[PDB]
């Protein structure tokens, strides 16, 4: 959404 | 439910933890109790600067790279939780949205004592007078964590503990703007499930650990909160305040 980094952190 | 699973679930948790995150409990208590040359002692200007772009806006800046890493360990832990990954992608943003620093200073107790903390893993002990002694609100941001700190180590938990209640803390669904919360609810009394049943086998002598332990996850939720309101009143006056775009990313909106 608009916690880019956290998103990308998880897949 | 069923004990194997919940002990089977509780032994997956630990050896998960153990495979997450570097510094645990066994390693903080062994430097602090000497049992483990020594950590360099931080307690004035001088010796902090012969330990190694004011002194109280530089004592922090460096900590963001820890908090920035502990981040990215708290994500590998919560993909170990059974059930976590399968979550609407959302719910699993807020939970460590929120989670993150009840966990941080969850974990940040296990370096403290009454009297310090220990600092660049281990390497440091920065003393709590000195921090205490800082100016500004700056000297404010850490007396809070060492109280809850002395309270929460006398409870006496161990690493097996602490990985089901950092994961109970994470599967909370009461925090603002998860998706639909009955999922995240089933993952977490089950996960509060092996914590009773973790505790009283791990402490048969402390009658309540349990209910001590949740009064803790309130204080966990007022400790950040203060720490979110004081980070707002530098944001106003400290122009030589910059955070790393991760925490940023999780302090908007908090
Ligand atoms: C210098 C005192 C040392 C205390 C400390 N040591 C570390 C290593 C971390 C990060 C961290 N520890 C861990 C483990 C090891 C797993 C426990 N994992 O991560 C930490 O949090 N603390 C508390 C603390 C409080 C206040 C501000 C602060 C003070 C003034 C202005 C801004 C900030 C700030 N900058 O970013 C924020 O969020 N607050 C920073 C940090």
């Amino acid at each position: 959404e608009r916690h880019k980094i956290l998103h990308r952190l998880l897949q | 439910p069923e004990s194997a699973d919940l002990r089977a679930l509780a032994k997956h948790l630990y050896d998960s933890y153990i495979k997450s995150f570097p510094l645990t409990k066994a390693k903080a208590r062994a430097i602090l109790t000497g049992k483990t040359k020594s950590p360099f002692v931080i307690y004035d200007m001088n010796s902090l600067m012969m330990g190694e772009k004011e002194v109280a806006i530089r004592i922090f800046q460096g900590c963001q790279f820890r908090s920035v890493e502990a981040v990215q360990e708290i994500t590998e832990y919560a993909k170990s939780i059974p059930g976590f990954v399968n979550l609407d992608l959302n719910d699993q943003v807020t939970l460590l949205k929120y989670g993150v620093h009840e966990i941080i200073y969850t974990m940040l107790a296990s370096l403290m004592n009454k009297d310090g903390v220990l600092i660049s893993e281990g390497q440091g002990f920065m003393t709590r007078e000195f921090l205490k002694s800082l100016r500004k609100p700056f000297g404010d941001f850490m007396e809070p964590k060492f109280e809850f700190a002395v309270k929460f180590n006398a409870l006496e938990l161990d690493d097996s503990d602490l990985a089901i209640f950092i994961a109970v803390i994470i599967l909370s669904g009461d925090r603002p703007g998860l998706l639909n919360v009955k999922p995240i609810e089933d993952i977490q009394d089950n996960l509060l499930q092996a914590l009773e049943l973790q505790l009283k086998l791990n402490h048969p002598e402390s009658s309540q650990l349990f209910a001590k332990l949740l009064q803790k996850m309130t204080d966990l939720r007022q400790i950040v909160t203060e720490h979110v309101q004081l980070l707002q009143v530098i944001k106003k006056t400290e122009t030589d305040m910059s955070l790393h775009p991760l925490l940023q990313e999780i302090y908007k909106d908090l």
